[PDB]
């Protein structure tokens, strides 16, 4: 979208971490399944490379760019100053904590 | 209970975000993670809300 | 009167303390309405840096917290040893020693604490890999055929906390109407061999170029990626995907940061898939058996210094001047210095040259003896020459 | 003793370095490198002739080793404050009229010949000797060398064609061979070995016919002598990963930086050891051009 | 450039950003060049810096190529000091007169600079009238359709009779 293109981004974060896997052991065994494609939804893949995670280490870019987001946003106060500093804080320690 | 780096709950000023991620986040009930994750794969005949 | 001795002998105290081993950095440059001191942080292509002057919020027992209205003390109610009138009191001269090999010394603690961090997280620098896929061209050429793709998404995450921390401008743009006159010009100038792409066909003196030449094409996206790249003898489509990890050190032979020594090139072939907790393990292993009770005053700043673990990743660790918000900026060659534009891995300088022997001694076959595989069949034990 | 006829042109003193597998004479070893050429340039100043004032030998009993210190020094690995105690100067005992000290054949300075034990013909090394005493002051204040400057020259004298070296300009062009992991230090390590004396006391002693025809010859040899070194002082030195093998590259030749804390690549130059390879250039530089 | 006796401190007045920062790398940068003509106006000091640092980007922006190198150069080898040809011979009169006038080190004559733009400048108050010509020299291609903004009055109002 022309303008706004920051809200975008923010946006994009939620946009899934895994892969389609087609139900195949199942629709072997026929069992039954509504839709005629048993296809679903795994959350977040495997890890292929010896340390690095692609999942995990996505998380990561999302507490900067959302770190980011609450430098961009400002405040008039003493607490909402102060409490943002410690947050940015917590923020990235809760991420190291996901990895 | 393992919330913030600790030292984050002892702080002057944090405590006022020490809190709002207090209360947000809730206690670990045995039951609520498995359902949580169950539902991520079973028919849906709801609509979840 | 206060001010008398005060000035005088109060002051050469500072004339020297301004000069204490560590004690280095510089607080306050003399201009109060201007004066913002220089912000140092641990970047780090893994995690999140972490600043060095933080607001962290450990308010070491008490200290932090100025307290203002202790000038009420000195001022009136406090007797000088200089001001002392009148008697003599012949000035003290601290023996510059007690202070000195403490000092010394507790500067030597900090420089062990984290010698087993520092050299596994450094054995594995050039262990960080993307994905890139491939794609089959010309068909005849096994799964390494053609032009390497990763997403663009992707190639930032990992590929560039690189570039910009080794310097050398951005990668160029390959789009359109560039050829190998312009690519060469700039894997060149930048090394990594990395392009990024936007418009799309892209002519066959390109795409001959970065296939024998295995350019990262980092790509945006994924719909038609045959269709942009003029697909001229055919042979190349949506579905020839050789879904393989880049290991960085693949793709950054930058010895000052990322051990890529052949020897080492092959010790994590060796090992099985890790992981954070892991990684972390083994240096608290590592670190628990290289058994050194150091001083009997060395131990004061660890139960002191409370050292309780050490978060930050750390897999590669570069100190940079961090402007104001943001950013981490590069290693401008004129302002930051010179100990720190790269960081070998934290090691001593010395230690780093035998460590160039070790690998040397762990690749040595006469020091193999843990073969692979056993071959079962069903002879008779007749002469059994081992061999 | 030992007459000469040539000097670095007797079988002892062969200048070799080892790549891959054998070793190889640096002649055959530099035609193994290649340059990129940046969009910047450099001209070639005019070194200034050297202070004359050799320092003053100095009374120390006891022969010091001169070939392993000047070359130590100049294509160290780790020679810190070198002009500290500093001997080089001890190395103007031998130029005189007719003094006693000779130098050893094996680099060391001794206080009258004695047995069992080679030494250039006093004859030539009063030649030599003459000169780089000088080299001994590079720490006086009012000596020291030219330095960042002086490096326009190692450089076109290591690369530029037959043709840039004759008109002072010539691109900062960037060096890439093929390496063979560790390759620079190793180069230079192997360097470090030369008996470079036996090639210095040859640089300045030989008349003309035959001067000449040697620099010609020799060149090569000495090339891979300043380019071991240029690459102590040089920017980045980075290693590209190709098809199968690693092209290094050294990012810009012949444009001293400076850059003094240990790198690994290469070998450091301590600010002190940065002004002694600034006077060795000199020296031996404005020599080299009769 | 004109002729007259000019005595200055020193011939090339210029200073040597040694350790700059790239602003200043690309102040100095232009320095150098004299992208000016003999102006007989005067610049309004303060904003002055501005003003200058201004000119740099706009200069190597519609740059020459040829010259936008010249200039790529010179943005790094800074340290290095860039009289010309006249300079330096004047410079030459003042070493010889007595070898111990200890003038900067490090340095390299141009070479009469490659041609260039007299980039017209002052920064007075007057506003300027021009009086478009006809046909120039530029054979224009087509180029899109300009969109000039608002006229924000308290700037510029316009009204119905002069």
């Amino acid at each position: 979208l022309a303008g706004a293109n920051t809200i975008i981004a923010i946006m994009r974060l939620f946009t899934p971490q895994g892969f389609l896997r087609t139900d195949d052991l199942a629709i072997a065994a026929n069992f039954p399944r509504a839709s005629r494609n048993p296809q679903t939804y795994i959350p977040y893949t495997n890890q292929r490379g010896t340390v690095t995670n692609e999942f995990a280490s996505r998380f990561r870019t999302i507490v900067a760019t959302l770190a980011n987001v609450v430098n961009e946003r400002a405040v008039q106060d003493d607490m909402q100053k102060a409490t943002r500093s410690c947050t940015k804080q917590w923020l990235r320690h809760l991420e190291t904590q996901f990895d | 209970k393992r919330y913030f780096p600790e030292n984050l709950e002892q702080n002057q000023s944090a405590a006022r975000l020490v809190s709002a991620v207090k209360a947000r986040a809730s206690e670990a009930d045995i039951s609520s993670i498995h359902l949580a994750i169950a539902r991520e794969v079973s028919p849906m005949f709801n609509v979840h809300e | 009167n206060i001010a008398v001795a005060h000035t005088d002998h109060l002051s050469v105290v500072y004339a020297t303390m301004s000069n204490f081993m560590l004690n280095f950095t510089n607080n306050f440059s003399g201009n109060h309405a201007t004066f913002k001191p220089d912000q140092y942080v641990i970047t780090s292509p893994e995690g999140s840096y972490k600043p060095i002057i933080e607001r962290q919020g450990e308010t070491v027992d008490g200290l932090t917290i100025i307290d203002t209205s202790i000038v009420w003390p000195i001022l009136c109610q406090c007797t000088y040893p200089l001001v002392r009138q009148s008697i003599m009191e012949e000035i003290v001269y601290p023996d510059p020693s007690t202070t000195l090999s403490q000092s010394l010394s507790v500067a030597q603690v900090l420089s062990k604490l984290t010698l087993p961090d520092a050299f596994i997280n450094m054995i594995l620098s050039g262990g960080d890999s993307v994905v890139m896929r491939t794609y089959q061209t010309e068909a005849d050429d096994d799964l390494d055929e053609g032009i390497r793709m990763t997403t663009y998404d992707q190639y930032l995450s990992h590929i560039r906390e690189r570039l910009h921390i080794t310097n050398v401008p951005d990668p160029i743009y390959i789009t359109g109407a560039s050829t190998p006159d312009q690519i060469a010009a700039s894997v060149q100038a930048t090394h990594v061999a990395v392009v990024l792409y936007q418009s799309g066909v892209i002519n066959g003196p390109a795409s001959t170029y970065l296939r024998e030449n295995e350019v990262l094409v980092v790509m945006p996206d994924y719909y038609d990626v045959v269709s942009r790249f003029a697909n001229a003898n055919l042979q190349m489509n949506n579905n020839r995907y050789h879904e393989s990890v880049l290991e960085i050190a693949d793709i950054f032979d930058q010895a000052d940061f990322i051990q890529t020594s052949d020897a080492v090139r092959q010790l994590r072939a060796l090992m099985p898939t890790l992981s954070t907790s892991q990684i972390r393990h083994a240096i608290e292993r590592i670190a628990q058996i290289t058994d050194v009770d150091s001083t009997d005053y060395g131990k004061l700043t660890l139960r002191f210094l409370g050292t309780l673990t050490r978060s930050l990743k750390m897999q590669n660790a570069q100190i940079r001047r961090i402007r104001p918000d943001g950013t981490v900026l590069r290693y401008d060659d004129q302002i930051d210095i010179e100990a720190f534009r790269w960081s070998r891995y934290f090691l001593d300088e010395l230690q780093l040259r035998r460590l160039s022997v070790g690998l040397r001694l762990i690749t040595n076959p006469r020091i193999a003896r843990r073969f692979n595989g056993v071959r079962i069949m069903y002879l008779t034990d007749d002469d059994p020459d081992p061999d | 003793q030992q007459p000469t006829g040539g000097y670095t042109t007797l079988e002892q003193f062969a200048f070799t370095i080892r790549n891959d597998g054998t070793n190889a004479t640096p002649t055959q070893f530099l035609q193994l490198l290649s340059w990129e050429a940046t969009e910047n340039e450099l001209v070639k100043k005019t070194i200034p002739t050297p202070e004359t004032h050799l320092p003053s030998a100095r009374n120390v009993p006891g022969n010091v080793y001169i070939e392993d210190a000047i070359t130590q020094a100049l294509f160290g690995i780790s020679a810190q404050n070198v002009n500290a105690h500093g001997y080089f100067s001890r190395l103007s005992a031998l130029a005189l009229p007719n003094t006693s000290a000779r130098l050893g054949l094996d680099g060391v300075i001794y206080n009258s010949e004695t047995i069992n034990i080679p030494f250039y013909d006093p004859a030539a090394v009063a030649n030599f000797a003459a000169t780089y005493a000088k080299l001994g002051n590079a720490s006086t204040p009012r000596y020291r060398a030219d330095m960042i400057d002086i490096y326009a020259h190692v450089g076109l004298e290591l690369a530029g064609t037959d043709a840039e070296r004759a008109a002072g300009v010539m691109p900062v062009k960037r060096a890439k061979f093929d390496s063979w992991e560790g390759s620079l230090i190793s180069l230079s390590r192997d360097v470090v070995n030369w008996k470079i004396l036996a090639f210095l006391i040859d640089l300045c002693s030989l008349e003309g016919e035959a001067l000449r025809a040697f620099k010609t010859r020799n060149r090569d040899v000495f090339r891979m002598m300043l380019f071991i070194m240029s690459t102590a002082v040089a920017a980045n030195v980075v290693n590209r990963k190709v098809t199968k093998r690693v092209d290094r590259v050294l990012e810009y030749i012949g444009v001293n930086s400076m850059r003094t804390a240990g790198r690994t690549a290469t070998i450091t130059y301590d600010l002190s050891r940065h002004e002694f390879a600034a006077k060795f250039l000199q020296l031996t530089f404005t020599r080299w051009n009769a | 450039d004109k002729g007259a006796l000019v005595e200055a401190d020193r011939v090339i007045q210029r200073l040597i950003p040694l350790s700059s920062s790239t602003y200043v790398q690309r102040l100095a940068a232009i320095g150098a060049l004299y992208p000016n003509e003999f102006t007989e106006n005067v610049l309004d000091l303060s904003r002055l810096s501005t003003a200058l640092l201004q000119l740099s980007d706009t200069y190597y922006q519609h740059a020459n190529d040829q010259l936008r190198r010249l200039y790529r150069r010179m943005y790094n080898d800074s340290r290095t000091l860039y009289m010309t040809q006249r300079h330096q011979e004047l410079l030459l009169a003042q070493i010889t007169a007595d070898p111990n006038i200890l003038l900067y080190p490090y340095t390299y004559i141009f070479t009469t600079i490659p041609t260039s733009m007299n980039y017209i400048s002052n920064t007075g108050q007057g506003r300027i009238k021009h009086s478009l010509t006809v046909t120039g020299a530029t054979e224009h291609d087509t180029v899109a359709d300009i969109v000039l903004g608002q006229t924000g009055e308290d700037v510029i109002t316009i009204s119905m009779v002069e």
